[PDB]
C-alpha cells in the first residue's frame, strides 16, 4: 500500500539538498494529505531541487 | 480532526536516521490507523532511534 510510498518519497524529498526547509514540509505535508498523488509530489520536488540547484 | 498532529509526526520520523525502512513503514501505517495516538508514536519513534545510534 502507499506505506511504502510515502517512506521512501518522504525520505527522498528530506534528502534533496537544494530545497530549504520549509519546502520540505510543505510537500511532507501535502504528501500526507493525499498519498495519492505521492509520485507527483516528488517528481516536483526534484524539478524544483533542480532550479534552486547552483547558478 | 488531529490531522496536523499526525502530519507534523509523519515529517519529524522522517528525520530519524537510526530508523531502518521497515520500522519507518510500521510507524506511518500507525500513524494513519489511529491518528489520536499520533503524539504518542512520535516519542516512541523518537526513544527508538536514539536506542539505535551507532
Ligand atoms: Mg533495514
Amino acid at each position: 500500500k502507499f506505506n511504502k510510498e510515502l517512506s521512501v518519497a518522504g525520505r527522498e524529498i528530506v534528502t534533496l539538498p537544494n530545497l530549504n526547509d520549509p519546502q520540505k514540509k510543505a510537500f511532507i505535508f501535502s504528501l500526507w494529505d493525499d498519498p495519492s498523488q505521492s509520485a507527483n509530489l516528488l517528481a516536483e520536488a526534484k524539478k524544483l531541487n533542480d532550479a534552486q540547484a547552483p547558478k | 480532526k488531529f490531522n496536523k498532529e499526525q502530519q507534523n509526526a509523519f515529517y519529524e520520523i522522517l528525520h530519524l536516521p537510526n530508523l531502518n525502512e521497515e520500522q519507518r513503514n510500521a510507524f506511518i501505517q500507525s500513524l494513519k490507523d489511529d491518528p489520536s495516538q499520533s503524539a504518542n508514536l512520535l516519542a516512541e519513534a523518537k526513544k527508538l532511534n536514539d536506542a539505535q545510534a551507532p
